[PDB]
């Protein structure tokens, strides 16, 4: 390195983005990796870029603190890296699996029947709560396609005589993914309802700014959190206004009832947002935003 | 009095360990969380196999009272014993019903 | 009260008034409450006067 | 600006003490279920009532399975229930060493004060001391010769 | 001392937290009040 | 409106006592409806036919 | 590491560690491959002092 202010300074920017935010250097390249400024340099970012990454440093780690979850964990949840070799848990997986399962099943060309036959063994492999729950895990993870495989892939690879020759990777890599989103969901504590109503609708509920809906990845784990908190929050109408939500059907007059909010002032806070449906959980957190302020 | 204190602190390191000791032993019991994990896999594979076989056999004893009566009419397995409200519970009471 | 004029407690309203920001401040309550205290009394007109 | 000769404020403040604490809840959330459908059936060989005995024989036993599914069910959730419960003790335990840490610290400050009061009464002593041993100075004694 | 009993404040914010997280799992469990409900409906329905 | 004073502090005084919050008694009393068959009814429904 | 595909990289990953200081520790104990625990407690005592 040349030794100037700018490169000493900016060395001392990533210390101080690190220190504080009570990171160590290690934890703000992992939540640098995550964030959706990666494949940036620091040194390479606009001046209206660096604010954009201490606010999202702050918000992640004010995040992580309230809701109790390590950066670590954190770091394990999102990391696209993995081992690599296969892994005593997937042995047991595909040796108890193997027995119950048919090419024909495999080769079959129902995704939601594939996905009712793997629930039970996923469930027991990554000790969710219910068949149901692996079942939409399953479809999450198949529309994903982690490495390239779908439900039937993984289905025919398992269905191998141990003819895996650098399918090896992809196995791994789609049972990586698959224990990746179950236990953000089980660190997340999400109910089966909203998965169930999220991955039926693609995360078009939950939406996405200017991104694809359903990727999996930090900022999309913060909408789910949020998401779900405010469901919490709406009490015993909740169901009902997740299936008004999951229809299109959900109107200023009856959010505003349901949250107990004046109706004037959701209005003019859709009119100030420049909403005018609320189709989606980006449309209500932004509405809620401005009421919020 | 601050003798008192500092054992006052080793009695709460105590307890923290005690605390460790228990999750430990939960952990290693032989009736852990990976065995009913895997054996409610196993079961919930067999009961829905289970199910098909024990609907084809109630479809087909239906087939077998049509014939005896001579009124295809007659409709018995309607259906919903499956139901997702009870994760498949409960077929084999309306079933025997 | 020596006015005796129409004014519009319509939240809705651009450039409001004078006289509804201080009847506002003075029972402690904001537009959209006041709209609701307005329906509540009956004391509404028209326009929303 | 209105304070005191020696810059003592002159008016009491106030802040509007913060608006309680908040209370947080949780609610079920149930989705729509559907069920299963039925497919044309087979026609046995047999007759009614042996069909009937076999029928009932594998309904029962899959009224076997679904009790045996149930039992264990219960079973793993107060096992998770027992699991939180001890992580919460031990995240609780943490923070009870760490208070019992800082009454050992307030022991010690007390000592310390004791110190600072010995200090004093020693002072008092050595004067008082000194003040007692000398008795009658040299002016006085010269005094009551005069 | 002030701040042990500021310490002690903050014990009592995880103790409630640590109800909340407990009942929300008891909520989301398996075997939960939904579940019993329908189930126990269901089997009413029969035994009439 | 005496009569409504002397009604409000019953109310107001029995959902203190009885440990009612005032959105509760109002979702336990209001006849304004969602007015969509919901989730719980739709199983209600699958479950009785 | 009951096979002998544990490497420097995933141990340093899965410990937490530094790889830069991994890889030190490895080259000062003197090991090549972390093939026992032996050869694992040596480093991490390493990167320990």
């Amino acid at each position: 390195i040349t030794l100037s202010v700018f490169v000493i300074s900016s060395l001392y920017r990533l210390t101080l983005l690190a220190r504080v935010h009570q990171l160590t250097v290690n934890e703000l390249c992992m939540l640098y990796g995550l964030s959706p400024f990666n494949g940036k340099t620091t040194a390479s970012l606009s001046s209206g870029e660096l604010p954009r990454l201490v606010i999202w440093l702050y918000q992640v780690t004010q995040w992580l603190t309230e809701a109790e979850i390590t950066t670590e964990a954190i770091w394990l949840l999102c990391t696209p890296e993995f081992s690599g070799n296969i892994s005593p848990e997937i042995s047991n997986l595909l040796n108890n699996l193997r027995p119950s399962i048919s090419e024909d099943m495999a080769q079959s060309h129902n995704r939601e029947l594939q996905a009712e036959i793997l629930a039970p063994f996923i469930a027991a492999t990554l000790h969710l709560a219910s068949p149901d729950m692996a079942r939409y895990i399953l479809l999450w993870t198949d529309n994903l396609r982690p490495g390239g495989l779908d439900i039937a892939g993984f289905m025919t690879l398992v269905l191998k005589e141990s003819l895996n020759a650098n399918e090896t990777t992809q196995l791994v890599q789609f049972c990586h993914v698959m224990a990746q989103l179950s236990l953000s969901v089980q660190t997340l504590r999400l109910s089966e309802a909203e998965l169930s109503v999220l991955v039926i609708s693609g995360f078009a509920v939950l939406g996405a700014k200017n991104q694809p809906a359903g990727q999996h990845n930090i900022d999309t784990l913060f909408s789910l959190y949020r998401f779900h908190q405010w469901i919490n929050g709406l009490g015993n109408p909740g169901s009902d206004t997740l299936d008004m939500l999951r229809q299109q059907t959900l109107t200023a007059d009856r959010l505003a009832s349901v949250m107990g909010l004046d109706i004037s002032m959701v209005t003019q806070a859709m009119v100030s947002a420049g909403v005018n449906q609320l189709q989606c959980w980006q449309d209500i957190n932004t509405v809620l935003q401005w009421i919020d302020v | 009095r601050r003798e008192a204190a500092q054992m006052q602190v080793e009695y709460q390191e105590t307890q923290q360990a005690h605390t460790q000791a228990q999750l430990e032993l939960l952990q290693r019991k032989f009736t852990n969380k990976a065995l009913y994990s895997w054996m409610r896999g196993k079961l919930s594979a067999i009961y829905y196999q289970f199910f098909d076989l024990t609907q084809s056999f109630c479809l087909m004893a239906q087939e077998a009272l049509r014939r005896e009566l001579t009124d295809n009419g007659v409709t018995f397995i309607r259906g919903g014993a499956w139901n997702g409200t009870t994760a498949g519970l409960m077929a084999g009471e309306t079933l025997l019903l | 009260e020596a006015d005796g004029n129409t004014v519009s407690i319509d939240p809705d309203e651009e450039q409001s008034t004078f006289a509804r920001s201080a009847l506002m401040r003075g029972l402690g309550v904001n537009s959209g409450e006041l709209y609701q205290l307005g329906k509540l009394a009956g004391v509404l007109d028209a326009q929303n006067t | 600006h209105n304070l005191s000769i020696d810059g003592q404020p002159l008016s009491l403040a106030i802040y509007a003490e913060p608006t309680d604490p908040k209370a947080l809840l949780t609610s079920m959330v149930q989705a729509s279920q559907g069920g299963s459908a039925v497919l044309p059936g087979t026609l046995s060989l047999y007759r009614f009532p042996v069909m009937l005995e076999r029928t009932r024989n594998l309904v029962a036993q899959l009224t076997q399975f679904g009790t045996s599914l149930l039992s264990m069910a219960e079973h793993d959730d107060a096992d998770e229930l027992t699991t939180l419960l001890l992580q919460q003790g031990m995240e609780l335990a943490t923070q009870s060493i760490r208070i019992q840490q800082r009454t050992v610290d307030e022991v010690d400050a007390d000592i310390a004060v004791l110190a600072e009061s010995r200090r004093s009464a020693q002072n008092r002593l050595e004067k008082y001391q000194q003040l007692y041993d000398e008795d009658i100075n040299h002016g006085e004694q010269r005094a009551m010769s005069l």
